[PDB]
């Protein structure tokens, strides 16, 4: 009968996700660190993980 | 190229690489290995070095 | 105990959107109106814009 309006609270967005979670996705490889003797860095590819 | 949604499927020989920029990755996925990649990519950025049969006697 | 169950009022579909506001795009090309002359418009190509 009568409209008694005062808004609606809300100070927090609502968000919803991913039904797995985590976002997009790019394949990446895994790498180790032989030293870098006597200059920078070596950077190698280890093969104990899953590339 | 690689938009949003787009990448959360499958890439398309024809659907992305070709009319789009083709930077890689999608350009990877389709085979998914080594064999066929780096050849079919070296053709889209200046062409194909075998069109003009450069070699002698096969 | 005892179910009233009439439903419930859904008139209206809900929606979410883009964190953004827009998701997918394209990009595109400023093109000045470098009009024809005599008879066919021609077009051309600004710089004040991006690209
Ligand atoms: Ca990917
Ligand atoms: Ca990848
Ligand atoms: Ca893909
Ligand atoms: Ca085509
Ligand atoms: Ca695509
Ligand atoms: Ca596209
Ligand atoms: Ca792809």
């Amino acid at each position: 009968r009568i409209i008694e309006n005062h808004g609606t609270e809300d100070e927090l967005p609502n968000y919803c996700f991913p039904l797995g979670g985590i976002g997009v996705t790019d394949t990446y490889q895994a790498i180790k660190a032989t030293n870098g003797n006597g200059g920078a860095t070596t950077w190698a590819q280890d093969n104990t993980f899953a590339e | 190229a690689n938009s949003f949604l787009e990448e959360m499927k499958k890439g398309h020989l024809e659907r992305e690489c070709m009319e789009e920029t083709c930077s890689y990755e999608e350009a990877r996925e389709v085979f998914e290995d080594s064999d066929k990649t780096n050849e079919f990519w070296n053709k889209y950025k200046d062409g194909d070095q075998c069109e003009t049969s450069p070699c002698q006697n096969q």
